[PDB]
């Protein structure tokens, strides 16, 4: 069932036709950018994850 | 990049110790900060997947 | 004709009275900063050149 399996991706990401496997195992993942703001008693500190 | 409680490793009931001297720094942004003082607010956002 | 060619040079652009040059070559331009989005089928990616 094609268009159930289908849906699951995510809308972002839409794969290529072939897929040329060489090996037993294959990572899978997404390159996202995290944006932190913390705030305590002390003080506030604003950091980036590029 | 992740934290899931069932890395205890233990069902049931307990208490933890923390050891806050031996807080080690692996991957180090502007935001982090060794010393956590009262209530701790982090407010993060994630964008740009790819 | 002093007030054609004045008109040529960029308006942030401003030059001072006088110049020592002190060599048969010189290298003129403008140091800028490019922010730029890139987006396709795979996903979103967001940088700078600073």
């Amino acid at each position: 069932m094609s268009s159930l399996l289908n849906s699951l991706l995510p809308e972002y990401f839409k794969p290529k036709t072939n897929l040329n496997i060489n090996s037993s195992r294959v990572q899978y993942g997404f390159n996202a950018r995290i944006d932190m703001q913390y705030e305590d008693d002390s003080g506030t500190r604003k950091g980036s994850r590029p | 990049g992740r934290f899931l409680y069932t890395d205890v490793k233990y069902e049931g009931q307990t208490a933890f110790l923390v050891d806050m001297d031996t807080v080690k720094a692996r991957d180090h942004c502007w935001v982090s900060i060794v010393d956590p003082n009262g209530t701790m607010n982090l407010s993060y956002k994630m964008t740009n997947f790819r």
